[PDB]
């Protein structure tokens, strides 16, 4: 492939050079048509551009924690992050989300690593070994009140059990229900006066719970769960300008108040170098 | 090969090496020729 | 004697010429058509009222002076109430349509200022209080009055901050997105095709507007002297390809 | 029984990696695709198209102004603007080309300036735009600029002008985070003859100025973006 | 393959043995061009000195350190080895230095391991277990400032999570800008009156940060890292002299003043055996 | 799932085994080489230059 | 000795996987299958017969 | 497959949704036998939904 | 590939693929036909 | 056999048994015969 052709002096009434760009177009002008240029090849194929390569590394997503303690006199499993649980979602941690916000739609399948190291911040005899058990609970399952309900037997709901330390991993089909994700939506759920808007009320898609299977140790164990996600089979559409200021909330557009100027001011003149 | 049954669990996918820049930079209804006149 | 300066679109029974464009956009280099079978879900045979829909419907006015900060209309809401689109519109439970944007602007050859004429897929706002505060559903459905950027922030509204395209990206930008200069030296329409761009076959036009359309003065209106110092702006939109499915009682939506 | 040996690196995860995993959701079936319109599949497909510059950088908080260049009538001989080439910072750094080159560590290619002018149909001008290859100064007077790549325009029916800043360089590729022995040059322009309005008219004409990539350009080595970071999880 | 071939008396006109070496030649003599020799084979192929052999053992690098230990009022993590990088070299250790150097240009791809292993040397209950995040932070891209910044997100670029007393393993391609790596660089990054001189200027490639991804113990934990590297595919051009005196600086010729003799004295005369 | 049994060795990291690796740096493109006079390919062809001998020592 | 890695998600239990497994019982001849009407294949044949619907939930 | 076919107004003699349930069969009545319809694809087999699924994790 | 000698040991089976719901829908003795009366 | 999709990702090359040292000992611009005089 070439690079650049080898061109020499021109003196025509043909100039590429001038165009009128209030047609919406970006004119394919080359270095050879306004200086004299030699042959080049590019040796290169834009591989690593390529949206699949873009969004196919794994991002952490989340990072949660639950402990393992004597749950004796809890009145709210939930609360003392007996187990907790993640209300799924992608745009919580923003390095990944500015990446797939230069796209409109996007459909992937997902593949998951969790990572999960285990603290013990005060006096312990040892390190115990705990297994955690991640479960995926859908909109309409019934989710889990005590760190040992019924619904942990996950009968009809994919469950991974690993233990503290290891990583498990599995991967997703795209569970959409449309087409594509939308990563943005500029409607609602219904035509309330009141109800949310943005895309909130469309990517709606479970949470997923975790818990620690093993009773109680004489010490306090800290669990910190870290999933991480990694978009394969990508397919995105449509472009957007790039997220210029900072992100406030999960699935809306909304920007702080008084942030700083985002385009760094010249030091000197317009002229300045 | 593939150890597993879906296609979801398959790796990533290969280069689109489809790349076609015109529906971005140039979608304009009548054709412009670079070196013709771009408002005749 | 072709010019891509000169131009006619008919449409059903309305016909636009205009003697100083500037080449038209067509979105994505595609152009409106219907919704295929290998592409439906509803089992519903769709209406197709063709000419009584698919026809010109010119905005209200707007004026462009030294001091506007931009306009933005949603679509199909700017159409909510035009002739016969807007009654199918209340009346089917879903919907889908293409449209022409034709804005016009024109001055003399010693006025300058170049308005940028934008089309944004799925263009969700930002609220003002920043958080998470939400963007209630009227001031998003603005109608023909489209929303004023230099208008004052109100409650429950999106905030209208220009240099941000009312979502934290920076106006340099839009560029990326299909759209066409006005430069009063130049050029004196702006005309978008708009094929459906959707995540659905087929979708509700009350809950979800699929594309804003953003007029915003870039290069400052500068009058010649002593000229009076302001221009109309004209938005002339006409629904193309539309269909309407799963007829009925009558959406009844707020304010 | 087969009889294996495991190797340094068994059980890490390292992010970068393509393997199977086995599916948590056995034989669901997804959503049929539908046709949208505007597919990307290279992030190269998308960086040619042009968009705006910050060029007028000097005002104080982020405004539709920086986006405009003045011109003034009847100055002969001066300077329009100046500029150095780091893509990655500074006036470059919030254009799309910017934001997706910070992407990446490297970049190698031509790059696309455009400038439209906006002034009077009825008034005329002619800027030279001038880029100064790597190892002189920004020029300091038109002279010194008009030694290196440059364009005379002439404002016209044509309203923009594309200069290209053809890949002039020893090494083959360059850092997109601004370093010195990697670095690019200058762009300059100054008044060929002069802006000239007609009768009636008065003040500042203003151009706007466009940047988007080459055909040529090769981007490699993805990395994290300076710009974007946070301190604590967003939530709903 | 003959070693040495059969030749007997001479008494030629053709003598091999008397050259000119002020030309610059090293004439090819054999044994058999002075002295009567007998056939003999080599047996023998010169595998083991072939530069891919030469430089592709693994190689010690480069050791640091980090600790996990309660970060609780820290104010600089970096400074408390909370996590500490490495501005990524390969001179900085002499053992493959001194190797390398032998060269003026070389290209080849990098495979790394690194071995992490654990010392807790005041009075602790047990031995945590610790994942590493080693993540490679390419110029440009923001580095981290805490141990535990969105920078560890890591959307974009590689990391490895491996245990202590593990290793982990992975390769990275020839990142260098030009066509090889320069052992070796007689120039200057601009024509600056004082701007440094030497490759240090050329051989910019970043940085790599390793931390501890577990919040702390009770107890504090010296965790060591070793970075390994050994190079394949290996290509090498312009033999040199090989270094005789000191190293002092990563990336400078520069040797230490009043260093010692390199060639040894003889214990005698010149005549001495 | 295929039965398998690990041998004694598992695990040790021998700084001269040669295998393969993951790349971090997945489908990145290398600059093209160019060509360079002097490539070396064993040390066996520079020991065959010859270069002077300090045999005078005595200092 | 064939050389191998592990990868990440190594040990796990994953109760949606399906792997074969090492027979308990072997050798074991399970009862021949008589003919039995009414085998059901999938939850879609039987969510096809109608059934009453309490509308008149009031009570 | 189609899940729907295209079917146009209907004035006859033959009504399929008049039924007797007394019977105990469930006539396979479809949307286009009282609606007029378009034709549309199926895109799915049923596959997670064979027995074999349902009790086998 | 099965690495186990008996049949219990493989994995899940495959889509019965079967599907006829008219033993549950339609056990009726003499046939019904749509759009025919059902009773006569 | 490669596991791995990368080039960087296989294993060490193979000798070049490429071996020609006159690059090196006889970069002399005319040729010099063994037995010869070495200056004419
Ligand atoms: C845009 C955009 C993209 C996404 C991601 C949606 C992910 C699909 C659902 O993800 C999961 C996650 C976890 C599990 C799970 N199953 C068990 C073994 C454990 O975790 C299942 C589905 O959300 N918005
Ligand atoms: C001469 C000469 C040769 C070299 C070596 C240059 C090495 C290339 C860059 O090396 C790395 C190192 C680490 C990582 C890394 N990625 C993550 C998984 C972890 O570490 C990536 C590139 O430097 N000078």
């Amino acid at each position: 492939t070439v690079a650049s052709i080898s061109s020499g002096p021109k003196h025509t009434q043909k100039v590429p050079i001038l165009t009128a760009n209030e047609t919406g177009a970006t004119m394919p002008v080359l270095p050879s048509d306004s200086i004299e240029t030699r042959t080049t090849y590019m040796h290169f194929n834009g591989s690593e551009t390529d949206v699949e390569c873009f969004l196919g590394r794994a991002a952490c997503v989340h990072v949660t924690e639950i402990q393992n303690k004597d749950a004796t006199g809890i009145d709210n499993h939930r609360e003392a992050k007996l187990f907790n649980d993640w209300k799924i979602n992608l745009s919580s941690l923003v390095q990944l989300r500015k990446k797939l916000e230069l796209f409109t739609y996007v459909r992937f399948d997902s593949e998951y690593t969790i990572l999960a190291t285990a603290s013990q911040p005060d006096s312990a005899n040892y390190s115990s070994n705990l297994v955690v058990q991640a479960m995926y609970v859908p909109p309409g399952a019934p989710n889990p009140k005590e760190w040992d309900d019924y619904t942990w037997q996950s009968a009809s709901n994919p469950s991974v059990f690993f233990k503290v330390g290891d990583t498990s991993r599995f991967s997703v089909p795209y569970v959409g229900l449309a087409s594509a994700y939308n990563c943005f939506y500029d409607g609602y759920s219904h035509d309330d006066a009141e109800t949310q808007y943005g895309i909130t009320v469309l990517n709606h898609m479970g949470s997923m719970a975790f818990r620690i299977v093993n009773e109680h140790d004489e010490h306090k164990t800290l669990v910190k769960i870290r999933v991480y996600h990694r978009a394969k089979h990508v397919e995105a559409w449509i472009p957007r300008a790039p997220r210029a200021l900072p992100y406030t909330s999960i699935g809306r557009t909304n920007y702080p108040k008084n942030t700083e100027p985002v385009i760094k001011k010249r030091k000197g003149d317009i002229k300045s170098y | 090969i593939n150890y597993y049954k879906d296609a979801a669990s398959t790796s990533s996918a290969g280069q689109s090496l489809s790349m076609d820049p015109s529906k971005f930079t140039e979608p304009v209804k009548d054709l412009m020729l670079k070196g013709a006149p771009a408002l005749n | 004697g072709y010019s891509d300066r000169v131009q006619q679109i008919t449409l059903g029974n309305s016909t636009i010429t205009t003697q100083e464009a500037a080449n038209a956009v067509v979105c994505y280099a595609e152009w409106p058509e219907y919704l295929p079978d290998v592409d439906a879900s509803d089992v519903n045979k769709t209406s197709k009222p063709d000419t009584s829909v698919c026809r010109f419907y010119t905005l209200d006015s707007k004026t462009w002076t030294t001091g506007s900060k931009g306009w933005c209309w949603k679509l199909p809401d700017a159409l909510k109430d035009m002739g016969v689109f807007g009654q199918n519109m209340f009346f089917h439970s879903l919907g889908r349509s293409g449209y022409t944007v034709h804005v016009q602007c024109n001055a003399t050859k010693f006025h300058s200022g170049c308005l940028l004429v934008v089309v944004i897929p799925e263009h969700q706002l930002a609220s003002h209080e920043g958080g998470n505060v939400s963007v209630k559903y009227t001031f998003t459905h603005p109608g023909e009055r489209g929303i004023d950027l230099s208008s004052a922030n109100e409650v429950g509204g999106p905030v209208k901050d220009v240099l941000y395209n009312m979502n934290g990206t920076l106006l340099g930008n839009l560029l990326i997105f299909p759209h066409q200069f006005i430069n009063l030296r130049t050029n004196n329409t702006a005309t978008i095709v708009i094929p459906y761009i959707n995540s659905v076959p087929i979708d509700s036009m009350t809950r979800h507007n699929n594309v804003s359309l953003m007029v915003i003065p870039i290069a400052p209106l500068t009058v010649p002297t002593g000229a009076t110092p302001s221009l109309p702006i004209t938005v002339t939109i006409a629904p193309m390809c539309t269909e309407f499915s799963g007829i009925r009682s009558k959406s009844i939506v707020p304010q | 029984g087969l009889p294996t040996t495991t190797l340094p690196g068994s059980g890490q995860f390292l992010t970068t990696d393509d393997r199977q995993s086995p599916s948590a959701l056995p034989n669901y079936e997804p959503t049929p695709r539908i046709h949208i319109p505007g597919k990307v599949h290279n992030l190269l497909e998308i960086i040619q198209v042009d968009t705006l510059i910050p060029m007028n950088n000097t005002h104080t908080k982020d405004e539709v102004n920086s986006y405009l260049i003045p011109l003034n009538a009847n100055r002969q001989n001066e300077q329009v603007f100046g500029t150095n080439l780091f893509i990655g910072d500074g006036v470059f750094k919030t254009t799309l080309l910017g934001e997706i080159v910070q992407y990446y560590t490297h970049w190698s290619g031509s790059l696309r300036f455009s400038l439209m002018y906006t002034g009077p149909a009825l008034s005329s001008a002619k800027l030279i735009l001038a880029y100064t290859p790597p190892g002189a100064r920004g020029p300091q007077d038109r002279r010194e600029a008009m030694l290196g790549t440059h364009v005379v325009w002439d404002i016209g029916l044509q309203s923009t002008i594309v200069m290209t800043i053809p890949w002039t360089s020893g090494v083959q590729f360059r850092y997109t985070d601004p370093d010195t022995y990697t670095s690019a040059g200058f762009l300059s322009c100054w008044y060929q003859t002069s802006l000239i309005l007609p009768p009636e008219t008065t003040g500042q004409v203003y151009l706007l100025s466009f940047i988007s990539a080459c055909p040529d350009f090769k981007l490699r080595l993805m990395k994290d973006t300076q710009t974007i970071s946070q301190t604590v999880a967003l939530t709903e």
